[PDB]
């Protein structure tokens, strides 16, 4: 009840043992309390690493999306080791979602391993069992096994209706996955361990599809975009290797599915001025004149029968004298012209009503013309060339003319494809015009070029008229072990890529929301336009060149920063070399750097003087010593993890504050919030997402199941919660519910549509799907039902909601009116209360912890001791928790060795690994998550605990308790005690 | 409970061997953090071993050497006995003297 | 969008007439050209002789027989007559609205693109 | 009882019988997932021989019921479990235990 402390721990060890005297009475009574359990208290044991490897293929349909929507992909397995380094080879195929799905390594839901399939925006197949949002659902097929040697994987998706369907070896696989989310795009991913051996197929002259594709369904190989070319990455990463060795890479960028839909703007609609019928019918002549002599130069003749294989123009006369049907196509291609000009802001009209006498024409010899003859003088435009503004304008009118062409195919079905099927209507070009190749923009580009450069011989009058910010911002910082307080000190980082680094020195309390140099705390520079920031960007000597290298400086025993370039010193406006001056040490500095989107970079430190560059010149032999040069090891760092997770609210927070009053009469014990600068400046609102620190978990079996009764107190199994929503706080965009432990999303404008869902439908021989569970994220009602049910109303909303642990039915209720919105869950499954807030006014919800007629309180479930007690108590380890959108996570010492190349046109790309990798995980009993050990460096707290908890191992183990020692064994392993043993960081 | 006793012999000799060679490198990064942590479980376990005779002669003889070499000679590294230590360091070399 | 259709062309004999109409319901705008395809059972669709309001007819090499051809832009319908037929005339027929005229495009990929298909007809000579 | 599961396929001609000894690779967690037992870090296969009874029945009858080189898992109740009377120190006494089994070396 009162959280986690170590004088507990203290006091139980002293309970165990005293003056040289083992109680084995005590001993035992302490072992039966609590070990069983295995709860409340850390669990650690050792792991392996996941990988996952897509085949860059991002497919997903949406509104006028250019995809088709039916894919189909193959997978060979050919060498498994099973039960490789004493555990279980990890090998899982299936689709992931670009949105969502950010693997890393280590850190997987619950304890560690994570994989496609462990979470909701991931769908994989594994050899007998189903995987989704963490949950394990065996499957039924005609061969039940796990992925074996030379073994067949079919892997199939449907958009226009959301299926995900597998077969194994021919047989199709009776459980499919439905009624996912269809936000984003979808691309293939296998993930896998030590020791594996696969293929990639998906057809064409890559690979071949052992078996036949489902009708209707499309090989992924014709989905790669045509700039693009088909090459194995993993999904992300934040660390890559390079001929200099470590090279950080920052924020991925990638595409949605709205960028597949062309977006145009009409231009018909658009009024024009007279000029139509004058100057615009001058430029259409020069369209003739242009047009006749590229069938001049293809050598096509003046033959009144038009007849395309006898070259044969049909009006067969000089001037182009085509009629209504020709003639008025030529005009209003030129009309639509000068609408799509002035559609994109530009001017039309004239402005020398002069120039057009100035053009003389192109006069050209009589070769030009035969058969009837036509030889139209290229109107001559050297006059006035195109400046760049008209370039871009001629590439907007390409871009405007293919989305609206675009937008005709794609309301016409077409979908694009690699290649080129008439028939199928399918073609290369159907993608949007900044997704096309440089061919096809100038095939649409050449003809507008020549008509605005007809515009200008003439001289026209045209002239030109949060979390986001996380997942863009990346930040790397060492382990913090090593701050420097004293002496001179020398670093480099080689910007690989001219984008925006900001390479400095921080200190220790540096926050990963914070951008660097926006605070005292950092003191960087930032060579994208070349000036060092701190407390604002101010001019500081020169931004680099693509391949450069920055040699960052730090005296402390002079209290100075200097920033050096290639071996030359960066030179401020006032005329200091050093970048700042008077800096105080504090509480020390570290090297720090943060890479934009799209962006790599080296980071040198001084562990290796011969590979230091440029020291001699400017490092040395001015007392720098290159930072950690002593080190053996290679100096442990920490990456600005851009993952949402729940944490307890800060009591210093500037806008938000908890009052948590209890005990009143006539109401139970509550906990306030309220908005500390609301209706004053610099009062920001943004949606705030809340939670319990601690779950309730449901029965291991669903084996149904004024005054209160006594007996129906004692027999129910409900539990109630209340919120009190205050007057001023808008009814809508507001929830409450319970939250698995693993949900977390960092919505700026989140709705209950936004949640997490999939319903997993499991077919039976017959075909009948049967089972159909649905793994959602979250259970809340919705602030539409909430506004729904209620100007404001003066009496404070309330929010009820009853939990049965004993059925698994979810019951919710608003004012004393039960919601609709009620759920079903399944058993052995824990929820934490949450309420999800737009603050609107300085009061705005206070969560209430409260019972009703027949209705035991949360706490009894909340906490075992209290299991029987009907007064509802708020112990102090109950907290609330805010969503925290960055954390800092350490990067691991070693990462796997994954090998992928392309065998051939048969076999296609084979990815295969075999270096085993091991870690111990540190699990959270309540928090339902894992941690590296490693990590507990910068983690005092959570340290101390662990290390009481090994002293209280000690205690009840002491003088010879051999029971007790076997009944540790199982705690703490062999394995694990000889890896901490060899364990050196 | 049953480890494998040579096994374990073997594991703590070599990180034993490991661990003199790196405190005899005069390294800013001591393992754990201090020359306590580096040391003294490393210490404690050798001498458990050694009292509960696992420890063969080739063995005693090798933790006579990366004791002092010199001193302990049949007819370069240095001596445990002969860089600075701390005063646990020194309690747990006193019980191996003993 | 432009919806169009062939109706016609049924079964006969060598030498038997076979009507087949062909109207495309639309935006009235871009409807100057339009032309007939012919794909015999698993070869290529090549091009029947083609017809572009104005009454201006284009022939191929694909016309060697009766293909006769007669639009009409008031009612925006295409006839052709198949009146001799040939073994080798056994073929599913397409028709195709576009607005290119005159099988030319003074602009390029994009309004050639800018084409209009139909479901078309299959057509068997005995 | 004990429910019977197979993860890989197996010989399944010979099955064990009474008096033969059998060493298997096993790991085994509770109802909830909380692993106890795992042959792996043993580094040593556990050993037994049908008939003495000295592991719990529900164990001896899915180890009986399976063949060599065939890896499953089993499902133990409490009833064939210890029940009641289990270890105060490793799991709590009414629980029923997963174990993902791999029988080899038949004698």
């Amino acid at each position: 009840k009162h959280g986690r402390n170590h004088k507990v721990l203290d006091v139980l060890c002293s309970l165990c043992v005293c003056n040289g005297v083992a109680v084995r009475s005590n001993q035992d009574l302490i072992t039966e309390n609590l070990l069983p359990g295995r709860e409340l208290l850390l669990q650690t044991n050792l792991i392996n690493y996941v990988t996952s490897i897509r085949p860059n293929i991002f497919v997903g349909r949406a509104e006028g999306s250019t995809q088709y929507g039916k894919w189909y992909f193959e997978v060979m397995v050919d060498e498994v080791v099973p039960f490789l380094t004493a555990q279980a080879t990890h090998l899982r195929v299936g689709w992931a979602l670009t949105e969502g799905y950010s693997p890393y390594p280590g850190g997987g839901e619950g304890w560690g391993g994570n994989g496609v399939g462990d979470d909701l925006y991931s769908y994989g197949f594994d050899g007998l069992h189903l995987w989704t949002g963490h949950v394990a659902r065996p499957v039924t097929s005609p061969g039940q096994h796990l992925l074996a040697p030379e073994d067949v994987v079919s892997c199939c998706l449907d958009l226009s209706v959301p299926s995900i369907s597998f077969r194994i070896n021919g047989c199709p696989v009776q459980g499919v996955f439905e009624a996912f989310n269809l936000d984003g795009l979808f691309f293939p991913v296998v993930s896998f361990s030590a020791g594996v051996k696969v293929r990639f197929l998906l057809g064409g002259r890559h690979g071949e599809f052992k078996f036949l594709p489902p009708p209707g369904y499309a090989p992924c190989h014709e989905a790669v975009l045509p700039r693009e070319r088909l090459r194995l990455e993993p999904i992300k990463e934040y660390r890559r290797e390079g001929p200099r060795g470590p090279h950080l890479v920052g924020p991925s960028r990638c595409l949605s599915h709205t960028d597949f839909v062309p977006c145009p703007v009409d231009t018909v609609q658009i009024v024009l001025p007279p000029h139509l019928e004058r100057i615009r019918e001058k430029l259409a002549e020069n369209i003739h004149e242009l047009w006749a002599l590229t069938r001049i130069e293809q050598g096509w003749t003046y033959g009144p029968v038009r007849d395309d294989n006898k070259r044969l123009h049909p009006c067969l006369v000089n001037f182009h004298s085509l009629p209504e049907p020709e003639r008025n196509y030529n005009l209003q291609m030129s009309g639509e012209t000068l609408k799509t000009l002035l559609a994109l802001g530009c001017h039309v009209g004239m402005a020398d009503e002069k120039a057009e006498d100035n053009l003389k024409k192109t006069k050209l010899p009589k070769t030009y013309m035969m058969s009837n003859g036509y030889k139209p003088a290229p109107l001559d435009l050297s006059h006035v060339r195109l400046t760049p503004a008209q370039t871009t304008l001629v590439d907007r009118l390409a871009e405007n003319g293919h989305n609206v062409w675009a937008r005709d195919r794609v309301a016409q079905g077409w979908s694009y494809s690699a290649v080129q099927d008439i028939p199928a209507r399918r073609n290369p070009r159907l993608v949007p015009y900044r997704l096309l190749d440089e061919a096809t923009k100038r095939s649409n580009r050449d003809s507008l070029c020549q008509a605005v450069r007809t515009l200008l011989g003439y001289g026209y009058n045209i002239e030109p008229p949060n979390q986001s910010r996380w997942d863009r911002v990346r930040i790397f910082r060492a382990e913090k072990s090593y701050t420097v307080q004293s002496g001179r000190w020398y670093f480099e980082f080689e910007a690989v890529t001219t984008g925006e680094m900001r390479v400095g020195w921080a200190r220790p309390e540096l926050r990963p929301d914070v951008e660097l140099g926006a605070d005292e705390l950092a003191y960087v520079f930032n060579g994208h336009r070349g000036q060092r920031w701190h407390l604002g960007s101010e001019p500081f000597g020169r931004p680099w060149q693509s391949g450069d290298v920055v040699g960052c400086m730090i005296d402390l025993t002079e209290n100075t920063i200097i920033f050096t370039l290639n071996g030359e010193v960066l030179m401020s406006d006032s005329g200091s070399e050093t970048a700042f001056r008077e800096i105080e040490i504090g509480d020390g500095f570290l090297p720090v750097c943060s890479l934009g989107p799209g962006q790599v970079g080296h980071l040198n430190l001084g562990q290796d003087v011969s590979s230091l560059r440029f020291f001699a010149i400017c490092g040395l032999q001015e007392g720098f010593e290159p930072f950690a040069i002593n080190m053996q090891r290679p100096v442990t760092t920490w990456f600005s993890k851009s993952l949402p997770q729940f944490e307890p609210v800060p009591p210093e927070h500037p806008h938000y504050e908890v009052a948590r009053m209890d005990g009143t009469v006539d109401t139970p014990p509550c906990l306030r919030l309220a908005h500390r600068t609301w209706g004053s400046q610099n009062s920001l609102v943004e949606m705030l997402f809340l939670r319990l620190s601690l779950p309730v978990q449901f029965h291991q079996h669903f084996r149904c199941t004024n005054r209160d009764d006594p007996e129906i107190i004692l027999n129910t199994t409900t539990y109630y919660y209340s919120v009190r929503v205050f007057a001023g706080q808008e009814p809508s965009c507001v929830w409450v519910g319970w939250v698995t432990p693993d949900y977390h999303q960092h919505d700026m404008n989140f709705d209950l549509s936004k949640v997490r869902a999939v319903t997993v439908t499991m077919g039976d021989e017959q075909g009948n799907v049967h089972s159909s569970l649905k793994c959602s994220n979250c259970y809340m009602v919705w602030g539409g039902d909430f506004v729904s049910p209620g100007r404001i109303s003066h009496t404070d909303l309330v929010i009820g909601c009853l939990v049965d642990l004993a059925t698994g039915l979810m019951t919710f209720t608003a004012n004393g009116k039960e919601s609709n919105t009620f759920f079903q869950v399944e058993p052995n499954t824990k929820l934490f209360p949450a309420v999800f807030v737009l603050p609107t006014h300085q009061n705005v919800i206070q969560f209430e912890l409260g019972k009703q007629k027949n209705i035991m309180p949360l706490s009894a479930a909340m906490f075992l001791s209290e299991r029987k007690n009907p007064a509802p108590q708020c112990p102090p380890r109950l907290e609330v928790q805010m969503l925290m959108p960055v954390s800092w996570s350490r990067m691991p010492n070693h990462f796997l060795q994954v090998e992928t190349r392309r065998a051939g046109e048969r076999l296609g790309w084979a990815v295969q690994c075999q270096d085993p990798l091991t870690m111990m995980a540190l699990h959270i009993p309540e928090e339902n998550r894992c941690m590296d050990i490693l990590e507990l460096s910068e983690r005092l707290d959570l340290q101390r605990f662990h290390s009481h908890t090994l002293r209280l191992y000690r205690a009840v183990c002491a003088l010879g308790n051999n029971r007790v020692a076997h009944a540790l064994c199982s705690h703490v392993d062999q394995a694990q005690l000889l890896h901490a043993l060899e364990d050196a960081h | 409970p049953a480890i494998p006793l040579e096994a374990l012999r073997d594991k703590a000799l070599r990180m034993l061997g490991e661990a003199v060679r790196d405190g005899g490198q005069h390294a800013r990064d001591p393992v754990g953090g201090s020359v306590e942590f580096q040391f003294v479980p490393v210490l404690k376990l050798v001498s458990t071993l050694l009292v509960m005779g696992i420890f063969g002669d080739e063995d005693v003889k090798q933790i006579l050497k990366m004791i002092e070499p010199e001193v302990f000679t049949e007819e370069l590294e240095e001596g445990l006995l002969q860089m600075k230590l701390p005063e646990s360091v020194k309690l747990q070399m006193c019980n191996l003297l003993e | 969008q432009v919806q169009l259709q062939e109706s016609g062309g049924g079964l006969m004999q060598a030498g038997g007439s076979l009507r087949l109409s062909c109207t495309a319901s639309g935006s009235i705008f871009s409807i100057n050209s339009m032309g007939w395809y012919r794909q015999a059972p698993g070869k290529q669709r090549e091009l029947v002789a083609t017809i572009t309001s104005g009454n201006s007819i284009n022939y191929a090499d694909s016309v060697k027989g009766r293909f006769t051809i007669s639009r009409d832009n008031a009612k925006n319908t295409v006839y052709l007559q198949m009146n001799s037929l040939k073994p080798e005339d056994t073929a599913v027929y397409y028709c195709n609205a576009d607005r290119v005229p005159n099988g030319y495009n003074p602009w390029g990929t994009p309004n050639d693109e800018y084409d209009y298909w139909g479901q078309g007809t299959q057509v068997t000579v005995s | 009882g004990v429910e019977i599961e197979t993860i890989s396929p197996g010989d399944g001609r010979t099955f064990p019988k009474k008096g033969q000894t059998c060493v298997v690779h096993y790991t085994g967690m509770l109802q909830n997932g909380k692993k106890f037992d795992s042959s792996r870090d043993r580094n040593k296969p556990f050993k037994f021989r049908i008939g003495k009874q000295e592991v719990i029945k529900g164990f001896e009858e899915g180890a009986a019921q399976m063949s060599l080189g065939q890896r499953a898992k089993l499902t133990c109740t409490p009833d064939v479990a210890y029940g009641a009377t289990g270890h105060p120190g490793v799991i709590p006494p009414n629980a029923t235990l997963i174990f993902d089994v791999e029988l080899l070396n038949l004698e």
